[PDB]
């Protein structure tokens, strides 16, 4: 058939589209995805770091 | 005699780690619906060319 | 709008993530702590300390 | 790795035999039935691998009305296979529709391969 | 009657006057996140009225 | 054009993991080789930091381990994520293994990728070797007496191949000192074989699980395929957590808390989980020097897989037979695995015998026969003669 | 094709150094580079040997390098071709970045190749100082607690990075073991960045003698230059060899073979040969601070050499200005060598302090106004006017 | 890095200084002597630095038979670089041939760039 005709899209298609509450929850799923990964991170690299001061002996013979 | 402190960080880890992998799929099923819902059609072209 | 005042502006959306993240681990340790030691009551060494005072 | 010549070979003699077509071609037909590649909406020389140098001049050869519907039934079968779903069954492939399109195309480049090969490591005789 | 000079503009720095206050800021909250927990930041930042 | 395009060490990467093209049908298996480098960063870094607290002096080794789980601020996080961690890594490489034989990955153009990573399966599993040696526990010492006795039944150079690789006369302190050194160097070359094996990828691409061609329908790795793997990372570091903080010696031997004694025999020397296949077949074979060619041959014959495959079609999805006998062969690897860890008993012995003779049987004698069937009959159920 | 130039690793081999186009006119100095490739697998390969023998504790590391002289068959021609080739590692690249300065080779289009180069001299001088310490003697004790003293003067960090550093509240037993595990790695690093230093320059090629453009008449590389590198490679050799077997060890110092006390001070504390110049820039400034940066200042500064530079001719063979101050600055730099072993004493201190002066001012001063110069007279002696 | 017009704009002032031109014209002919590029054959004007986008441009509004004698000269000094010699002294540059052929050129090219890059970033005034 002709090419000007679009499928139907009506049981994916919200019945208000109303884009600034579209993207508004959207972009909080993304940010809070950032929000602990990189809370995450910095705890991890923490963990690492502290491996390398004064071990438990070390310490008692101060 | 770690024991006490490994069970109290495992709880910190697991509760951020499950919040991670709840939060990934959310993304990942929005940022895919576009190819999910994705529609084609034939049309036979005419000969001689 | 609260998406251009929260998520808009992409040096501090950089920055919120970066600086809610600090605030997050002193209130999340915390409450953690709290709940591990009230479901374990009656068996640290605190609580054994405050009658073993004789 | 098994050439067409051979499946051929295989295949027609027990074809023409009355005792093993009788065997045979009913197993034939409940395998093609269970492996569901008419579900999708394929003919069975559309799953041929294509990598190699005899079906890239088989493909070549093959007349541009064809070769159109082959490229929609190959793409239809891709978006189907992501969404985790199969085609309405008034879409399906029938079977007097499965037919051996590029079967022809195939073994007269086999034939003619095999003809330079023996021509090029060859004896003579005074 | 002519702007600025040399692969830069005073024009791309007076519309991002105002936004290395945070993008400055943007890595202010960097180290700010990533120095957590060393005996070195915590007479500045421990010392806040909660938590 | 843009500088990601132009430079010279941003067009690596953007080649490789921002504009090179999928195809849109792969599924959540395609996921697995991204899972195993994240895996050998994980290897090489608590690796590092675990070594500026180790000695490797035979008197010193098991004592140093200890060290670090009771000295070391967050020491028993280091050795723990370690352990279980190498544990993980030869399960996704499994699952990663299995898929390339079901959807046919072997077959041409892709026989070099496939080449190049049999000798990744090889160099981890002599460096999993390597560093359950530095524990020098109880299985440590006797794993280690067993494998290297091995080689002495190599004729006219076999008693001289194994004191070379002693130091000296038995496993001793020249044994558990060399063993250190060479467990360090190994990770190394594994990843200039993952560059390698990366190299060979991108002159292709990927299969799809249809086997036919890709090329008519592509997306681009950012965004699609980088959320998509940020899926299966988080749930695989999850499980990972469960297993370090909350059961961390379920997948490990209790004999290997026992300091290494050469006077006193444990009564069962067992393997770790992941190397019971290979050692239940090395059991199946009574004369000694045929017995060690059979295990090494177990991995070698993976690289006859490209000539013994005869079909016309590429994967597993719409055969119902090789379906059928690629799951005879998932469960004959698992039945393998569990004969190894019980005693040389009736009737253990000739269960293990048949499930050797059933794993190279697959790759040499099933597989072709079941191919060529399959390819006749395609042909005629469709003919008409 | 043929099949080194359509195989997937083969044609990396044939575009670096079979096939590659070089410039027919360029001398010996070009040769200095494949040098450096040799020196690089020397001293991993000794270093692996050594290592299968070594223990890294406090009390044990002095005595495991005199059981490799004394115990291991040929156990003192692992230590000595060690020992005395990382020195001629220090002496080929020193004339490799002469010349560079030279024939101006940092210019465009080349200035991401020399900086990758920057960063690779930075990780060759941090890897010979933790090999020095690992030998642990009265040498190695003391350079150890002059070098890492000097972080603590840092604001609000410094004495908390010592400490890390430290493990601990001098230089001890979990200094030196972190230091061995450290020292193992850097060389790896090492030779990643020498990958993408011979990416950059597979983009552009080299530069030639005369300054212009090479485009014009290219040879091929094999059998040209492959047998002009030989030449340098035998002599190379053949002056390695006669200082491990004939003179092995006067390119270093006698303190070092009394084990480290942490109580008994030497008269004297003395670097390598190839680290005095910027031992001696470090004595120069009084404050402890500043002098810590000026230190680090001398390795920074060949950055701005690309900015610096404002002629418009590449190279100094047609410039008689820049060819005499050039010889300045490399005798310069000797006699910062010389000064750095000397005693603090009148009039030594005085003469480093201003030898310090000319090795920043020919970066910053010299090089901008003497190309300015020579840009005019260029002009003035040709233009009629 | 220095540019030309910047070169010319210093040059031309002490050439029309009488007292400034008796000065460092004498140290200019003996700086270019000592050079010694006329006894490989070459002018100045194929010392320049080329990779650049300037002198691609100038390089390629040059006149044809202009651009054959320039590649000659830059291959015959390449030649006689690798055998670690000098030319024959009379195929010596003279001073009356090393004339600056590719400096108009380069002039014009450099301040058309110049009031692009004026044009570009500009100010107006109502
Ligand atoms: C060991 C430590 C590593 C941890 C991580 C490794 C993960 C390995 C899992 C095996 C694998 O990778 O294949 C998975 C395959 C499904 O592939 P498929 O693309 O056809 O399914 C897409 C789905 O329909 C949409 O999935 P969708 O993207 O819409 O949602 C995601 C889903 C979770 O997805 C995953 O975690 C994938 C592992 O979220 C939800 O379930 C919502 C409710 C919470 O599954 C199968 O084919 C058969 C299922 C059983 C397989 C288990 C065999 C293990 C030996
Ligand atoms: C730690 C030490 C490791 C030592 C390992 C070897 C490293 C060598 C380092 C010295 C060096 O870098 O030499 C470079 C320098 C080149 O600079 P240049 O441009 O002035 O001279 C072009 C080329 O030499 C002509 O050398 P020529 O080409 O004339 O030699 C003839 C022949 C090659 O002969 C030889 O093999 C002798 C070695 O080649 C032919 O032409 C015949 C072919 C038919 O050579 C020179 O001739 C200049 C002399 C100055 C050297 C002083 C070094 C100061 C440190
Ligand atoms: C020398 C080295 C030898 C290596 C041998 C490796 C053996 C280790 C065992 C690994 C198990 C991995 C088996 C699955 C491999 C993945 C490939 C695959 O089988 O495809 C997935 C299969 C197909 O499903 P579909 O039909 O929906 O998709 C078709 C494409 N359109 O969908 C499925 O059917 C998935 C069902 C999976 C069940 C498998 C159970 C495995 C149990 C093992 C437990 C081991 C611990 C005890
Ligand atoms: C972090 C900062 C690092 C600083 C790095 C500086 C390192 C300096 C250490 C010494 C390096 C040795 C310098 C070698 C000079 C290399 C320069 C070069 O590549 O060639 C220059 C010159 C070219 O001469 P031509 O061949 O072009 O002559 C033809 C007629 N026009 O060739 C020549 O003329 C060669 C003349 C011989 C030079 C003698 C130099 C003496 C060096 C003394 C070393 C003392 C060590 C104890
Ligand atoms: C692919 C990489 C690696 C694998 C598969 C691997 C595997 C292993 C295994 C199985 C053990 C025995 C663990 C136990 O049961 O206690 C071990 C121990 C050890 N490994 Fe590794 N390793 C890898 C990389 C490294 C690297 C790169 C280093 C050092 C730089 C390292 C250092 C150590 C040390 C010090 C030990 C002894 C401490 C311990 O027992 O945990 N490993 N390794
Ligand atoms: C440290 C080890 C390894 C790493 C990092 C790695 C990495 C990868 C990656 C990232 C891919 C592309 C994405 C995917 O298909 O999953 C891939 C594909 C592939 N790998 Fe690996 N791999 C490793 C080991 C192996 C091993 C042990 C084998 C086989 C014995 C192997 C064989 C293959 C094959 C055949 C493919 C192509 C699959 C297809 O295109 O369908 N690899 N690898
Ligand atoms: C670019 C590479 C390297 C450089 C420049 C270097 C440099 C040095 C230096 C200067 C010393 C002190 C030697 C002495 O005066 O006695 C040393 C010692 C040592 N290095 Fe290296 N090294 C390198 C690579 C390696 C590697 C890769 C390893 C180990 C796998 C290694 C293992 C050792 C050992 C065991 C010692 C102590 C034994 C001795 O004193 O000779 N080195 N290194
Ligand atoms: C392990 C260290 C190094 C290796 C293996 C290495 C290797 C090479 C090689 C093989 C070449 C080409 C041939 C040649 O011109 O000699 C080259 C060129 C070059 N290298 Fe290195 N290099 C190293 C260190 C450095 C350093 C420390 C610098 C400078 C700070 C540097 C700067 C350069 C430059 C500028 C060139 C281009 C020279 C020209 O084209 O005329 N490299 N390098
Ligand atoms: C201008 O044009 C040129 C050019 O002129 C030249 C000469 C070269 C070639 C010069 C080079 C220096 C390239 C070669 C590079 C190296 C030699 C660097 C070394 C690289 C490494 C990765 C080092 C690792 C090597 C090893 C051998 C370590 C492994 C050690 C082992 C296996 C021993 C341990 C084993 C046991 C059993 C203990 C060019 O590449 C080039 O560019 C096109
Ligand atoms: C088909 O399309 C694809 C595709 O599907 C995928 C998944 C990828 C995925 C790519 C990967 C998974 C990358 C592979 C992973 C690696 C190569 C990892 C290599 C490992 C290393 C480089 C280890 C290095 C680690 C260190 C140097 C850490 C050292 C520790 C230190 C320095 C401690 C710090 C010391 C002190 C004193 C603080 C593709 O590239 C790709 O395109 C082809
Ligand atoms: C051993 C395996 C090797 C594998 C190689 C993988 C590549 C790893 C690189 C990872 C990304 C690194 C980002 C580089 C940043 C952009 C490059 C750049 O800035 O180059 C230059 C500036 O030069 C430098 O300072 C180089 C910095 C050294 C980087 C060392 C890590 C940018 O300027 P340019 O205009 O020349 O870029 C175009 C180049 N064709
Ligand atoms: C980025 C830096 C790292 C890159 C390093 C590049 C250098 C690597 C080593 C080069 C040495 C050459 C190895 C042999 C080359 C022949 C390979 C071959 O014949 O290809 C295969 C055989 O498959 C294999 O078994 C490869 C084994 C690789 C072993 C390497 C350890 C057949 O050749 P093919 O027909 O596929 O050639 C076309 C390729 N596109
Ligand atoms: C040092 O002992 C190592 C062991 C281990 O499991 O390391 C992870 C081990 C312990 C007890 C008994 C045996 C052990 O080692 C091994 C080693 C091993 O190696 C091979 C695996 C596949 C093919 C060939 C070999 C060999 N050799 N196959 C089976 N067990
Ligand atoms: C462990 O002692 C190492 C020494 C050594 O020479 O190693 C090869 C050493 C011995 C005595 C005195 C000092 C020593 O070390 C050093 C270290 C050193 O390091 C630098 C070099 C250049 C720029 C910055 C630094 C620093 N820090 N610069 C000079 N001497």
């Amino acid at each position: 058939k002709s090419t000007y005709r679009t499928p139907n899209f009506d049981d994916v298609l919200k019945e208000n589209n109303d884009a600034d509450k579209g993207r508004s929850y959207a972009y909080f799923m993304v940010g809070a995805m950032g929000l602990l990964s990189s809370a995450g991170a910095k705890s991890t690299v923490e963990t690492f770091i502290s491996s390398m001061t004064a071990t438990a002996d070390v310490l008692a013979m101060a | 005699p770690e024991h006490d402190e490994r069970k109290r960080l495992g709880l910190k880890t697991v509760i951020i780690l499950s919040s991670l992998y709840l939060l990934s799929i959310w993304v990942k099923k929005f940022k895919w619906a576009g190819i999910k819902t994705r529609k084609f059609v034939f049309n036979p072209p005419k000969p001689r060319k | 709008s609260l998406y251009k005042t929260f998520f808009k502006r992409n040096a501090v959306f950089v920055g919120t993530i970066f600086a809610g993240a600090f605030v997050f681990q002193t209130v999340f340790d915390t409450a953690i702590t709290s709940w591990y030691e009230n479901h374990n009551k009656g068996k640290l060494w605190k609580d054994v300390k405050a009658r073993i005072a004789a | 790795p098994q050439s067409f010549t051979s499946i051929a070979r295989i295949g027609d003699y027990i074809l023409k035999s009355p005792v093993l077509s009788k065997l045979c071609v009913p197993v034939a037909n409940q395998f093609i039935n269970l492996a569901g590649y008419k579900k999708l909406g394929l003919k069975f020389d559309d799953l041929i691998a294509e990598e190699n140098p005899i079906m890239q001049t088989a493909l070549r050869r093959l007349p541009e009305d064809e070769s159109y519907a082959r490229a929609y039934r190959i793409i239809r079968a891709h978006q189907t296979e992501l969404t985790h779903h199969l085609l309405p069954r008034n879409e399906w492939i029938k079977a007097q529709e499965d037919v051996p399109y590029l079967l022809p195309y195939i073994l007269e480049a086999e034939a003619a391969a095999k003809e330079k090969d023996e021509l090029d490591n060859i004896e003579v005789s005074k | 009657t002519g702007l600025h000079f040399g692969r830069l503009s005073l024009r791309s720095l007076t519309a991002y006057a105002p936004n290395l206050m945070l993008w400055g800021g943007a890595s202010m909250l960097g180290l700010f996140v990533f120095t957590e927990g060393w005996p070195k930041f915590q007479d500045t930042l421990y010392k806040k009225i909660p938590l | 054009m843009a500088f990601r395009k132009s430079n010279v060490y941003l067009s690596l990467v953007n080649s490789y993991i921002i504009d090179s093209p999928q195809p849109s049908s792969i599924n959540y298996w395609w996921n697995m080789g991204s899972l195993l480098g994240l895996c050998l960063v994980i290897q090489i870094v608590t690796g590092i930091f675990m070594a500026m607290h180790y000695s490797s002096n035979i008197e010193l080794a098991f004592s140093s381990v200890e060290h670090i789980m009771r000295d070391v601020h967050n020491g028993y996080i280091l050795r723990y994520l370690h352990a279980n961690g190498a544990s993980f890594f030869f399960m996704v490489m499994f699952m990663h293994m299995a898929k390339g034989l079901y959807y046919g990955s072997y077959r041409s153009p892709r026989v070099t990728l496939w080449n190049v990573g049999v000798i990744i399966f090889i160099l981890t599993i002599a460096t999993a070797f390597l560093g359950y040696c530095c524990v020098y526990g109880q299985m440590s010492h006797w794993g280690a007496t067993v494998i290297t006795n091995l080689f002495s039944a190599i004729p006219f150079v076999g008693n001289d191949i194994v004191s070379w690789l002693w130091g000296g006369f038995s496993v001793s302190n020249p044994t558990i000192q060399r063993f250190f050194a060479l467990h360090y160097l190994v990770p190394f070359i594994i990843a200039a074989m993952v560059i390698m094996h990366l190299m060979a990828l991108h002159i292709h691409g990927s299969s799809n699980p249809l086997g036919i061609t890709g090329n008519l329908d592509r997306i681009p790795m950012h965004s699609y395929f980088i959320f998509k793997d940020l899926v299966t990372v988080f749930l695989f570091m999850l499980i990972l957590a469960l297993f370090v903080f909350y059961s961390p010696n379920t997948l490990g031997h209790p004999d290997n808390y026992i300091p290494g004694n050469p006077l006193v025999t444990p009564a069962s020397i067992v393997p770790e989980w992941y190397l019971l296949p290979f050692y239940a077949i090395l059991r199946s074979i009574p004369d000694k020097l045929l017995g060690v060619i059979t295990m090494f041959a177990a991995i070698l014959v993976l690289l006859v897989l490209p000539f013994t495959d005869r079909s016309v079609v590429r994967g597993n999805t719409f055969k119902v037979l090789s379906k059928f006998f690629f799951f005879i062969f998932v469960f004959n690897f698992v039945l393998l695995g569990q004969i190894g860890a019980c005693h040389v008993e009736v009737p253990y012995v000739l269960m293990g015998q048949i499930a050797t003779f059933i794993y190279f049987a697959y790759f040499l004698i099933i597989v072709p026969v079941i191919s060529t069937i399959e390819n006749v009959l395609f042909y005629i159920g469709r003919v008409n003669k």
